[PDB]
Order: structure tokens, then C-alpha cells, then sequence
């Protein structure tokens, strides 16, 4: 709500790809998206940048990364 | 049963008849005796109708594997499987075949492995049980490189012989030509051979 | 810890220790090249002479498996003799089934699982040489190089024992200067002069040059050896620049 | 000490040896895109040849298993001609008992079962190789699956294996959440190829030369790699777009 | 080579002891317990199962009573799937017998061919021993009612009353207190589920984790039925004897 | 080239207990979520997609099998162990009584044979354990339908409904709570649903639960009519459209 | 015994008598002796009895197996390469003979396997001791392209006329037609040519006829209950 996005962009699209996250990770995610936006010169954050900045600073994958067949 | 192979100036051509009697009475009159053993090398069948079948699903296999590995057969090697199959176990199988291919470095060649189990490169050969009523029309007519036009003709008016003589023969004269082209079956109808 | 121990297990890294080891094995051996010629292959091998006593022009360390494939290794030498040994089987079989000599290509596959099998179990030693082996069917010149870990590839020249680096680096500038394919009957007194020269950080014990050659053109695609007078030249050749 | 060498259980509750294996893959530095036609499947991947020395014919990633089935491998090359001769085998023998060719999925499903009696028996060590298998089945059209050390093997609309293959992942995923379709569309095979290229220079950062990709492609009833002219003609298409 | 990886399951202990088979003799310490009655007139087998939630349908369940022909059941306890592979090998030789001289096995072949296949293990093979124990209740017009129990060593001894599972020890002391010899089918009833009850871990005693079997002389003709009870007539037995 | 290994990797640690069928039972823990339900006509079986990436296809894995037309299967654990365990599931079943007896063998006979094979991946040399437990749903003419659970030890026991893998703790008590005597086909199908939503917080989509039955017999897959003495299949896996029904009935 | 396998456009029918003989004694006057392989491969058996059972059984196992294990539907040329395997490794002593009819997704096809692993092609086929008679049949009236009602017409004729012109066919015609992209039509008793008409008299004998020596009864119920 304090930063500029454009009404395009959805946060509901992102909630339901993690099943772990906490109030910190996405404090870095929402920096990463906004120093992102600086690169491509656009005022708002459009859904191409939350969505790349979505997959990094994530990761959570150590335990299954290649070790998938235990299910 | 009749079949032979000529080969000529780009390839070789094979011709058989579609007969298989089980005594007097004739059990197929539409039966194809020119088998593909890999896409370049086929043979002819004649003697005992399964012991032949059971080599050529397994000369098919021999040399399947044989390509996935070392590279596209010879028509020489294809010959020296089937020299295995029926030397080692001439006891229980009959197996009179005539081995045709064409390779691309070396043209049309013919082997043929009687009864016993011995390879032989022949320039034409002849087998099966018709085979006996022609020797003698094939020699006195055989020149060597003829063109494809005059090769056909030539094979059609042996196994005609063939079939008016033997009692065994008879039906359609499939054949295949195996050139440079590729892969050509041709067939000629009763109506047709029965006159030339 | 306990992961060096034994075969066929890997460290937390990803490695076969016993694997990493015979490497080492391979590594104090003789020098020995290969030249993959326009025509055909060149083995060539330093034989050191340890003492007065041992009989000249006597312990060939060249083998030969069939007709036209020469091996030649570096390592252990009783274990490279059974490498190949096992090797003419499979060659003699092949000739058996399909009555023509078995192609390059396909021998050097053959001996690539017999040497990858004896790294699947605790129960058997990895072999302890690098073989370079070659010669010359219808579709032309091969020449292969065989890890002790079982890998093989293609070559135009190749390089085993304790001088790798310095012939290495010598077969570089040899298909530098004659990048056409140089010819058969010059690549003799080529290969002449890598041994003479990955043969000065080893001066000390002086040594016995051994030449074997596989060209279409010159022998009829039959693996020889040289021997006589195209040898004693050789020699000549090599030593007259080194000096 | 004793249960991390076999491959029994640890007291945590993992097959520790079979977990070593996947580390062994990305030790090669290939990376590999694979990706399905409309008609056909396309598989690129890189090919490194170190030395001035090797001859560049040799070294080769992409395995002829028959006419239907190509094969692509991600590892160490003597493990890699290991399974490709026991699949060449399989090949055959299949044909020869049941008389059609293979389908893809039979082979695929035929090396998971060798692969999990690998990690059940004791004194056999699991092959570090990840396989991958292309084809154009004549039932479930174009195709692939992909096998691993432990067993576990799934189709796959497109995939990537090596290194670098977080990177070529992103670029496969965001095409088919654009299009929502389950495969490149576009009836020749020709670009598909195109296509493929673009994404590696994209994955990977790297300008590719002529030299430095191997490609295969599977048709109907034929599997080929192009030689060495045609990777030339590919690449003036990507210039020239 | 496999040596480093090998326990050796074989080998004599520095007292002259071995090891495993001691420990195959602790497992079955926490197994379900299972008890067995010599009445003049017939055999009591039961036992107490390990589970108990109601999820578990335990009325069609038998994992404690098995028939080997028709006249000689056993109890089990120990691991339930290593039992069942003794079994089958039992049922194929009583069988083999019968084929062999047109009469019904003795008890007392039966389990002498039992125990000599547990026995083997220990003996050579390296494998680890076999983690059951038998009690076996069998009929046979030689010494008419007989029991047998045996441990995974392979010796096997006859009794009149004996316990199996989970507190041997304290089982075995009730039943010594109360047994006569000339009981009847009825009183050693009235005697198995008291002391099963005495010994069960949870206060209340159900008809439900309760499996029971007899072996009756009442049978025409002089001869033997067993039953093993449906979940209807237990829980009718079960306030007939007053235990709730 | 040899086998040497003949002797067990698995021993009595000296407490009791055999280690590496403690350890196998983790593993059995770790899996996906799965869980069955029995009705008086009919067994409902379901489990859980997992998704090695949205790359992978989903529907070329069968997670759900088929033993023989009137016995299905389902797992939790290690996929690669269930994949050798199902086809020595039927090639044991055809060849000790398929073709001795006609028939297909009665559900408490076929849970014996598989369980002897989980027994000697201890009893014999050189192996450990499956890391797999099985739910075995089925049919015969003789007791109705029954559900069975085969363990990595060899153990089997008939439920009347339960659950195996991670949420294996919240599933039973839940189950613990609803299961009665008079249920439907229809009626399970809805608990079996409701409770694989707990568990599962990825997509919870109709493409990605399998839900198979093992119900009554199916006219039309016999394949073949004019034949009155012979019935279909019982066991039908459930098409993706079906089950998008029946989570909007919810 | 009379076996004819009729291919049409769509399908193939595949049709044969009932009687069972013991030597010159009928074994059985109705007998079922199409045997199916799979859901969509039939096939029919003359020579030995005993051994086309048999032999169908155990083709049967071997490709249900393989349906569930490639997740396919059996092509009808995985049964005509398992038998032809099978009956080679024997020599010939397995006397089956047998027309392996089918449907699948290449198309239908019609095939004959011999005693001694021989295979054919063919657009019509015949088995058996009356097989001679049918194949005149078949001859005289069959064309290229045929219409379900018409193909089975045809079949049912060259079985119809295998019954009274060779003394090993008898009693009823059965047909099974199977379509490319149908259920499989078995139609059992497709025509019933003649049934036993009675007799001049019945031969119910009174009561007390039979002279009876003692009685006794059986007990075969489990030993009676406690």
C-alpha cells in the first residue's frame, strides 16, 4: 500500500506458490522487486518484476532439491 | 517353391513364387517368400516353411543389434549370420536361402547357402524345387550387366518355366528391386506371365 | 574417513577414490606416443634399459591384436598384458560371427566395458594402465586413448607415463606446422623425435627407442614393425637436432 | 561408518549412497534443453571438447538407441556408454519378442527397474548418469522421459539438465505460462531448432558458435544428429532474426 | 572386500554364549502375550493382540491362531511376518506326511521338523536368526492331548501349562498357584482370561483384543473339532466368567 | 564380477528390534499423504500429486495401480520401490493362482504373496528393506470387500479405514470421528475428499488428487458382450472431470 | 472340425462349429472352442484339444501382463510372436492349430500359426478336418470389401456347409465379429441348424425297480461341532 504498483499486478497470484515464508523474507522480497523496477525505468511495479523477484530469495529446497523420490 | 536372384548393372533384383503346399492340397496361394532382414538385405526362403522363419526373426535380430552398435551391415556379413544358424544346428533345421543386397560401395551381391551350411558368391543363383527345371534356361541366357529393363524380362521367363514344369509353383511372381533407388516391388498377374 | 578404503563407493563429493588412485599407478610408467598420421598410426615407446644384463631388442612392449591393431601402455605392465589379452578375445570372437575384421570404432567399446566393469565392485581392482591402441579398417585411421577409469576418446596424438606434459605439448606443435596430415612415412622420424625429447628430464638411465607403424599405403594396412634400416635412420634424425 | 558406504538406511532414514550419485551428474559441465514439437522433439546441448588434441568427431553426448529413440546424457561419459549398451540391448530384444518397435516409455520404464535393483543389492554401486530418451511415438506422439540414478523417472513437457539448469528452467516455464499449451507449436521441425538456440543464449549467457552445440532431432520413424554444415545453417537464422 | 561390512551373526561370545539368539529372546519380551492350558479334556490357546484401536477391524483378524492341519493349532509370538513363513513350511510337511503313510502327523514330528530349521541358522548362513516363538496345541491318540512350546535356539519342551510374550515371568506364577490336574474344559477357561486379565497393561480387559481358541474331545465318534471363536461367542464367554 | 554378500545387513540390535526395519518405517513416514475408506459397496482409495516441477507431467505417472481387474494398490514412501513392487505383485498372482485355480485370487490370499516378499528383503542376503508401506483395497465373492495395510516389515492387518504418510496423525483421528457402519460408495468418496484437504496445501486442483474405487462392475470395459457369466473391472481410477464434480460438492 | 476367419472392411468374423469328438464317439454336442486370448484377440483351436486350451491360457497370462506393464492396448502381433517362439522351442510336438483374429490400434488382423510355428497372412483361412469344404465355400462367393451383415452371412455358410459334407462338424455355428472401434460381438448359438427331435416314448422306470443291497450315509460336512 505504500509503494506505487500498477492495478495489473496481484498479490493473490504469489500467495499460493510458497508454503513457507516469513514477515522478513518479504521485506526483501517487495526491496528486490522496487530495485528491480529501476532497471527497466517504470514507475509502478508491474508483474513481471514481482514475479522474478518472487523466485529468488526463496530457495527452501534443501531436502528434496534432488532428492525428489522419496515423495 | 522357386526363387532366384539376378543381380544386374545397378543392383539386383529377386523373384519368387507364392505357393505352399502341404501335399496335393495347397494351403496359401498368396504367401510372401521375399523377407526383409534389414533395409537393404533381403532373402529368399525355400525348404521347410518354419525352419526358415525361425532363422530370419533371428538374422532380424542379429542384425538390429549389429547396427545400433558398429554401423550399417555388409551384405557379406549378413551372409555369415545365417552361415551360423544353420551349420551349427543342421541337424534339426532344413534351410535352403538365397541372401541379395546392395551396398552402395560394392553394388548388387548374391550368397546363397544350400542345404549344407556353406556360403557361395555367385553372379545369379537359383533354388527352391523348381529350380531344377531351368538350369538349363537360365545359363544359355544369363549375360552379364543387363540393363533393368531386359534383367525383369529375364527373371520373369525363368520362373514362368518354373511354374508350367513343377508342380509345387504357382500364383503371383512378386518381386523385389533392390538398386540404388531403393526399395521397388513389382508384381505380375497370372494373365500376364501365362502368355511370355 | 573410511571412504578411500574401497571401491565402488563415492565420497560425499562424488569421487572413486581407487579410481583417483590408479591414475598415480599410470602416472610412473614409461613415456609413450601415439601419431595419428594422414594414412594410418605410429606407436612409438621409451623402453628403458635398467642394466648391462638385460638382452637388447628382446621385451617388445608393443602388442599386436589381430592383424592391424597396435596396443601399446603405460602403467603395470603384467595387468596392461592381461588388458589386452582379454582383448584378443574379443577381436578373434567378433572375426568368428561376422567374418571381417572387427572394426576400430568397436574394439576400442569392447575393451571400454571390460575396464568399466571392474569398477562396479569391492570385489575386484581397477586396472592400473593407459593403453593408446589403433590402426587402420575401411573407413580409415583410428586412434583412441583408454583411461583407467574407462573413458576413451578420439585423438590425433597422445601422451601416457611420466613425460605426458612435455610430449603433450610437443604433439601440438606437430599438428601446428602440418595441419594438411602429415605423411606416414615422414611421421617415423617424427615420432622419433618426441621420445628423444620427453627424454631429458629422464637422462639418467639412457634408453632403447621401439617403432611400430599401420599404413594403408606402405604395408597394406597390416600392423609391422620397423625395424632394419627405416629405424636406424630414424634414430639418426632425431638425434642430429637435439644435439 | 558401515551404513554410509552401502546402501542401507542411516538411523535418520535415507539412502546416503544413492543421494552421492546425483552429485557426480554435474560433473561434466553440459548443460542440455530439451523441448517438445508439434511433430517432432528437439534436444541441444553444449559439447566442450578440451584439448587442441582430441579429435572433435568423437566426443559426442546424443546416442542412436534405434530408429524410434534417440538418447541425450548428463554425466560422466564411461558410466553413459554403460547404460547406453544395456538400452541398445533392451532395444532389440523387445522387438524381437513382442515384434513392434519400442515405445519411448517402455525403454524408459525398463531402466528405472535396473536402476532400482542397483540401489537394493549391495555390492552393485548405482550409475551416475541421468538419462534422458526423445522419440516421436506413433501412440502418445512426441515425447520425453527422463531416468536418474535413484529410479524415479516422469514425462516432461520440456526439461534441462546440468549446471546451469536453474537458469534454462526459468526461460521453459515462462513460454508455457504465456501460451498455456503443453508444447512449442509450430508444424515444421525446422524451427524448433531455431527456437531451441534462443533459449540457451538467453540460459546460459553464451554465444554459441557452430562447434560448441550438438544437436538431435526426432521425426518419424528416423533420429538423427545434424552434421557439423547444418549447426552453421541454424545460426545464420538466429543472425538473421 | 565384504568382509569389512559383515557382522557375523554366527560366532561364540567370550563366555560361550551366542549373542543373537539372545537377542531374538528379547524382542519377543515385547511381543503380545499368549497362553496355553493342559485340561483333561482339551487345549486352551489364548492370546493377546498389540493393537487395539477401533479403527483396526479385529473380528474377521486372526494373527495369533493358526490351524496347521485339523488337529494341531499354534500361537504365535514374535515378529507376525516372520511366523508366516514357518507356517507354510509346517503345513507342507504335515501334509507330506499324510501323503507319505495315510495317517495323521504325530505332534511330536511336527514340531521336532520346526525347530531344526530355526536351529539352522544359527548354525551356518550368516543370516540373522529367526525372532519367533511357538506354542503348540495338538491332539494325537499316541499321548492324547499334548503342548509344546519353542524358542528361536530350536529346543522345544513339552508342558502342561506355559506362557509365551510379554512378562513370562509373572504369568507363569499365577497359573502355579491355581492349576490341578483334574480340571476340565470349562475350569481352564475360567482360569486362561483370569489371567490374562491379571496381566494385561490396560486396567480394563475387552472382548475385542481377545483372540481364543480351543481344541474339544466333545466332537462325535472320538474325534477332535478346533475352533477358533467367532467375536460373538467371546464376548458371551466373557460375562459368563464373570470378568466384567 | 561375484556376489559375496550372503550374509544379512539386517540384525538384532540388542534390545530387540531389527535397526533397519525401525529405520524403513521413518521413510514410510516421510511420503505423501494417503488414505482409504470401506463402505458396505465399495472401497475408495486416494492420494496426493506431488510435482517434481510444473515442467513435469503429472498424468504419465500412475500413483494409483492396478494388481489384478478387482484389486488396486496404493503407496507411500519411495516411488522407485513400489514400481519393482507392483510388477512382482502381478506376476506372482498369475503364476501361483491364475493359471492353477481360473479365478483371480481372493484379496487375503494375493496380500499373502506380496507380503512374503517384503519378509525376505531381510530374512535373505545382500538387500534391505522396501521403504514402502501399501494399502491393498479389494473384492472377492466370499467376505465382500475388505482394505488391507502390508507394512515394510510383512505385518498386514484389515482396517476399516486408515491413512499412512505425514499427515497420518491428523487423518486417523479424523477418521477415528466420522467412519460408521452405514455408508455409501457416494458418501465415502465425500470423507475421503475432505479429509486429503487438510493435508495437502499445494494446488488442491481435480487433476492433481487421484481418487480411485474399487466399486461395482462396469458392463462397458468389459470390452466384450454375449457373455452373461463374465462381469467388468470393480476397480475404475476416476477421470479428471468427475473429480472437479465432486469437490464443487463440497 | 470346421474354422473359418473372415476378414472385412471394418473387422474380421471369425466363426466356427461346436461338436467335440472322442474318436468316432461325440464327446460333447455343444462345446465352447473360441477361446479368447485378450478382450479384443480371439482365437480358435482345431488338432489336439487338450493342447490349443493349453496353449491359449498360458499366450493369455503372457499378454495380460504385458497390457498392464506398458500401459498399452496388446497389438495382435505380440500373441502371433509369443506363440510362434513357444511352439518352435518344442519341435512339433504340440499339435495346436489355431486362427488368431484380432482388433487394435494399427488395424484388424487375421492370422494362422501352425503345429510346428509356421505363420500366414490371409484374407480368408481355414482349419481343421472340414476345412476342405469351407474353403470351396469361400472361394465361390468371396470379393474384396464387405458389409458387416454380408461378411457374417458369409462366415455362417462356409460353417454351414462344413456340417454336412465332413462327419467331424456338427450341432451349432458360433460367429464373434469384432470391429475397429467396438465392443467385441460374441454371438453365441448364431444358428442352430437342427435340435433333437424327440423320441416315440419316455423311459421313466416305477419306483422300486432297482434292487438295492444296503444303505448308508456319508457325513461330508466338516467334523460336527463341539
Amino acid at each position: 500500500s505504500k509503494m506505487s504498483l500498477a492495478p495489473e499486478a496481484d498479490l493473490d497470484s504469489l500467495i499460493i506458490r510458497n508454503d513457507s515464508l516469513s514477515g522478513a523474507v518479504i521485506a526483501a522480497i517487495m526491496q528486490e522487486a522496487g530495485l528491480r523496477a529501476v532497471r527497466k525505468n517504470r514507475y509502478v511495479i508491474l508483474q513481471s518484476d514481482l514475479e522474478e523477484a518472487y523466485a529468488t530469495q526463496v530457495k527452501t529446497d534443501n531436502t528434496v532439491d534432488k532428492f525428489d523420490f522419496y515423495k | 517353391t522357386s526363387i532366384m536372384a539376378v543381380t544386374f548393372k545397378d543392383g539386383v533384383i529377386l523373384g519368387a513364387d507364392s505357393r505352399t503346399t502341404t501335399g496335393a492340397y495347397i494351403a496359401n496361394r498368396v504367401t510372401d517368400k521375399l523377407t526383409r532382414v534389414h533395409d537393404k538385405i533381403w532373402c529368399c526362403r525355400s525348404g521347410s516353411a518354419a525352419d526358415t522363419q525361425a532363422i530370419a526373426d533371428i538374422v532380424q535380430y542379429h542384425l538390429e543389434l549389429y547396427t545400433s552398435q558398429y554401423g550399417t551391415p555388409s551384405t557379406e556379413t549378413a551372409a555369415s549370420v545365417f552361415k551360423e544358424l544353420c551349420y551349427e544346428n543342421k541337424d534339426n533345421l532344413t534351410a535352403g536361402i538365397i541372401v541379395a543386397g546392395y551396398d552402395d560401395k560394392n553394388k548388387g551381391e548374391v550368397y546363397t547357402i544350400p542345404l549344407g551350411g556353406s556360403v557361395h558368391k555367385l553372379p545369379y543363383a537359383i533354388a527352391g524345387s523348381g529350380s531344377t527345371f531351368i538350369y538349363g534356361y537360365c545359363d544359355k541366357n544369363f549375360r552379364e550387366n543387363m540393363s533393368k529393363e531386359e534383367t525383369v524380362d529375364f527373371i520373369k521367363h525363368s520362373l514362368s518355366q518354373a511354374i508350367k514344369w513343377d508342380g509345387s509353383s504357382g500364383g503371383v511372381i512378386r518381386m523385389v528391386v533392390l538398386t540404388a533407388a531403393g526399395v521397388e516391388r513389382l508384381i505380375f498377374y497370372p494373365d500376364e506371365y501365362e502368355q511370355l | 574417513t573410511g571412504y578411500d578404503l574401497s571401491n565402488s563407493v563415492f565420497s560425499p563429493d562424488g569421487r572413486n577414490f581407487q579410481v583417483e588412485y590408479a591414475v598415480k599407478a599410470v602416472e610412473n610408467g614409461t613415456t609413450s606416443i601415439g601419431i595419428k598420421c594422414n594414412d594410418g598410426v605410429v606407436f612409438a615407446v621409451e623402453k628403458l634399459i635398467t642394466s648391462k644384463l638385460l638382452v637388447p631388442q628382446k621385451n617388445v612392449k608393443i602388442q599386436v591384436v589381430d592383424r592391424h591393431i597396435g596396443c601399446v601402455y603405460s602403467g603395470l605392465i603384467p595387468d596392461g598384458r592381461h588388458l589386452v589379452n582379454r582383448g584378443r578375445e574379443e577381436a578373434a570372437s567378433f572375426k568368428k560371427l561376422y567374418k571381417t575384421p572387427i572394426p576400430i570404432p568397436a574394439f576400442a567399446d569392447r575393451l571400454g566395458q571390460y575396464v568399466q566393469a571392474h569398477t562396479l565392485y569391492n570385489s575386484v581392482r581397477p586396472f592400473g594402465v593407459s593403453t593408446i591402441f589403433g590402426g587402420v579398417d575401411k573407413n580409415g585411421a583410428h586412434l583412441y586413448m583408454l583411461e583407467p577409469s574407462g573413458s576413451y576418446w578420439g585423438y590425433k596424438g597422445a601422451a601416457t607415463g611420466k613425460g605426458r606434459q612435455s610430449a603433450k605439448a610437443e604433439l601440438e606443435k606437430l599438428v601446428d606446422h602440418h595441419p594438411e596430415g602429415l605423411s606416414a612415412r615422414e611421421a617415423v622420424k617424427q615420432a622419433a623425435k618426441i621420445i628423444y625429447l620427453a627424454h631429458e628430464d629422464n637422462k639418467e638411465k639412457d634408453f632403447e627407442l621401439e617403432i611400430s607403424w599401420c599404413s594403408l599405403s606402405e604395408t597394406n594396412g597390416l600392423h609391422k614393425f620397423v625395424k632394419g634400416d627405416l629405424l636406424q635412420e630414424a634414430i639418426d634424425f632425431a638425434q642430429k637436432e637435439i644435439n | 561408518g558401515y551404513d554410509r558406504h552401502i546402501t542401507i538406511f542411516s538411523p535418520e532414514g535415507r539412502l546416503y549412497q544413492v543421494e552421492y550419485a546425483f552429485k557426480a551428474t554435474n560433473q561434466t559441465n553440459i548443460n542440455s534443453l530439451a523441448v517438445r514439437g508439434k511433430d517432432c522433439t528437439v534436444v541441444i546441448s553444449q559439447k566442450k571438447v578440451p584439448d587442441k588434441l582430441l579429435d572433435p568427431t568423437t566426443v559426442s553426448y546424443i546416442f542412436c538407441i534405434s530408429r524410434t529413440i534417440g538418447m541425450v546424457v548428463n554425466g560422466p561419459i564411461p558410466d553413459a556408454r554403460n547404460a547406453a549398451l544395456r538400452a541398445k540391448a533392451e532395444a532389440a530384444e523387445f522387438r524381437y519378442k513382442y515384434g513392434y518397435d519400442m515405445p519411448c516409455d517402455v525403454l524408459a520404464k525398463r531402466m528405472a527397474n535396473l536402476s532400482q535393483i542397483y540401489t537394493q543389492r549391495a555390492y552393485m554401486r548405482p550409475l551416475g548418469v541421468i538419462l534422458t530418451f526423445v522419440s516421436v511415438d506413433e501412440e502418445l506422439g512426441p515425447s520425453i522421459y527422463k531416468t536418474d540414478p535413484a529410479g524415479y523417472y516422469v514425462g516432461y513437457k520440456a526439461t534441462a539438465t546440468g549446471p546451469k539448469q536453474q537458469e534454462i528452467t526459468t526461460n521453459l516455464e515462462n513460454h508455457f505460462k504465456k501460451s498455456k499449451i503443453d508444447h512449442i507449436n509450430e508444424e515444421s521441425w525446422e524451427k524448433v531448432v531455431e527456437f531451441a538456440i534462443t533459449h540457451m543464449i538467453d540460459a546460459l549467457g553464451t554465444e554459441f558458435s557452430k562447434n560448441d552445440l550438438e544437436v538431435g532431432v526426432a521425426t518419424k520413424d528416423k533420429f538423427f544428429t545434424l552434421s557439423a554444415e547444418n549447426i552453421e545453417e541454424r545460426l545464420v537464422a538466429i543472425a538473421e532474426q | 572386500g565384504s568382509r569389512r561390512y559383515d557382522s557375523r551373526t554366527t560366532i561364540f561370545s567370550p563366555e560361550g554364549r551366542l549373542y543373537q539368539v539372545e537377542y531374538a529372546l528379547e524382542s519377543i519380551s515385547h511381543a503380545g502375550t499368549a497362553i496355553g492350558i493342559m485340561a483333561s479334556d482339551g487345549i486352551v490357546l489364548a492370546a493377546e493382540r498389540k493393537v487395539t484401536s477401533t479403527l483396526l477391524e479385529q473380528d474377521t483378524s486372526t494373527e495369533k491362531l493358526y490351524k496347521l492341519n485339523d488337529k494341531i493349532a499354534v500361537a504365535v509370538a514374535g515378529l507376525t511376518a516372520d511366523a508366516e513363513i514357518l507356517i507354510n513350511t509346517a503345513r507342507i510337511h504335515a501334509q507330506n506326511y499324510l501323503k507319505t503313510y495315510n495317517e495323521d502327523i504325530p505332534v511330536e514330528i511336527l514340531v521336532r521338523r520346526l525347530s531344526d530349521i530355526k536351529q539352522g541358522y544359527t548354525q551356518h548362513g550368516g543370516l540373522r536368526p529367526f525372532g519367533v516363538s511357538f506354542i503348540y496345541a495338538g491332539y494325537d491318540d499316541r499321548y492324547g492331548y499334548q503342548l509344546y512350546t519353542s524358542n528361536p535356539s530350536g529346543n522345544y519342551t513339552g508342558w502342561k501349562a506355559i506362557s509365551v510374550g510379554a512378562n513370562t515371568s509373572a504369568a507363569q506364577t499365577l497359573l502355579q498357584m491355581d492349576y490341578k490336574d483334574d480340571m476340565k474344559v470349562d475350569d481352564a477357561i475360567e482360569l486362561a482370561l483370569k489371567t490374562l486379565s491379571k496381566t494385561t497393561d490396560s486396567s480394563a480387559l475387552t472382548y475385542d483384543r481377545l483372540e481364543f481358541a480351543t481344541i474339544r474331545k466333545g466332537a462325535n465318534d472320538g474325534e477332535v473339532y478346533q475352533k477358533i471363536f467367532k467375536p460373538q461367542e467371546i464376548k458371551d464367554i466373557l460375562v459368563k466368567t464373570g470378568i466384567t | 564380477m561375484t556376489d559375496r554378500y550372503s550374509f544379512s545387513l539386517t540384525t538384532f540390535s540388542p534390545s530387540g528390534k531389527l535397526g533397519q526395519i525401525d529405520y524403513a518405517l521413518t521413510a514410510v513416514k516421510q511420503g505423501v499423504t494417503s488414505l482409504g475408506i470401506k463402505a458396505t459397496n465399495g472401497v475408495v482409495i486416494a492420494t496426493e500429486k506431488k510435482s517434481s516441477s510444473p515442467l513435469a507431467m503429472s498424468e504419465t505417472l500412475s500413483k494409483v495401480s492396478l494388481l489384478t481387474p478387482d484389486i488396486g494398490a496404493v503407496y507411500s514412501g519411495m516411488g522407485p520401490d513400489y514400481r519393482v513392487l507392483v510388477d512382482k505383485s502381478r506376476k506372482v498372482a498369475h503364476t501361483s493362482y491364475k493359471r492353477i485355480y481360473g479365478e483371480y485370487p481372493p484379496t487375503k490370499l494375493l496380500v499373502s504373496e506380496v507380503a512374503k516378499i517384503m519378509q525376505e528383503a531381510t530374512q535373505s542376503g545382500g538387500v534391505r528393506p522396501f521403504g514402502v508401506s501399501l494399502l491393498i483395497a479389494g473384492h472377492d465373492e466370499f467376505n465382500g470387500f475388505s482394505l488391507y495395510q502390508v507394512d515394510p516389515s510383512g505385518s498386514y492387518f484389515p482396517w476399516k479405514a486408515t491413512a499412512i504418510g505425514k499427515g497420518s496423525v491428523a487423518a486417523k483421528t479424523f477418521l477415528e470421528k466420522r467412519w460408521n457402519d452405514e455408508l455409501e460408495l457416494e458418501d465415502a468418496i465425500h470423507i475421503a475428499l475432505l479429509t486429503l484437504k487438510e493435508s495437502v496445501e499445494g494446488e488442491f486442483n481435480g487433476d492433481t488428487i487421484e481418487l480411485a474405487i474399487i466399486g461395482d462392475e462396469n458392463p462397458d470395459l468389459l470390452g466384450y458382450t454375449g457373455i452373461p457369466t463374465d462381469k467388468g473391472p470393480r476397480f475404475r481410477k476416476l477421470t479428471s472431470q468427475e473429480i472437479n464434480d465432486r469437490l464443487e460438492a463440497l | 472340425t470346421t474354422i473359418v476367419g473372415v476378414k472385412f472392411n471394418n473387422g474380421v468374423v471369425i466363426a466356427a462349429d461346436t461338436r467335440s469328438t472322442q474318436g468316432p464317439i461325440v464327446a460333447d454336442k455343444n462345446c465352447a472352442k473360441l477361446h479368447r486370448i485378450s478382450p479384443k484377440i480371439w482365437c480358435a483351436g482345431a488338432g489336439t484339444a487338450a493342447d490349443t486350451e493349453a496353449v491359449t491360457q498360458l499366450i493369455g497370462s503372457n499378454i495380460e501382463l504385458h497390457s498392464l506393464y506398458t500401459s498399452r492396448e496388446p497389438r495382435v502381433v505380440s500373441a502371433l510372436q509369443m506363440l510362434k517362439q513357444h511352439l518352435f522351442k518344442y519341435q512339433g510336438h504340440i499339435g495346436a492349430y489355431l486362427i488368431v483374429a484380432g482388433v487394435d490400434p494399427t488395424g484388424s488382423h487375421l492370422f494362422s500359426i501352425h503345429a510346428h510355428g509356421s505363420t500366414d497372412v490371409g484374407y480368408y483361412l481355414s482349419l481343421g478336418s472340414g476345412s476342405l469344404a469351407a474353403m470351396a465355400v469361400l472361394e465361390s462367393h468371396w470379393k474384396q470389401d464387405l458389409t458387416k451383415e454380408e461378411a457374417i452371412k458369409l462366415a455362417s455358410d462356409a460353417i454351414q456347409a462344413g456340417i454336412w459334407n465332413d462327419l467331424g462338424s456338427g450341432s451349432n455355428v458360433d460367429v464373434c465379429v469384432m470391429e475397429i472401434g467396438k465392443d467385441a460381438e460374441y454371438l453365441r448359438n448364431y444358428l442352430t441348424p437342427n435340435v433333437r427331435e424327440e423320441k416315440q416314448k419316455s423311459y421313466k422306470f416305477p419306483r422300486g425297480t432297482t434292487a438295492v443291497l444296503k444303505e448308508s450315509i456319508v457325513n461330508i460336512c466338516d467334523i460336527q461341532e463341539e
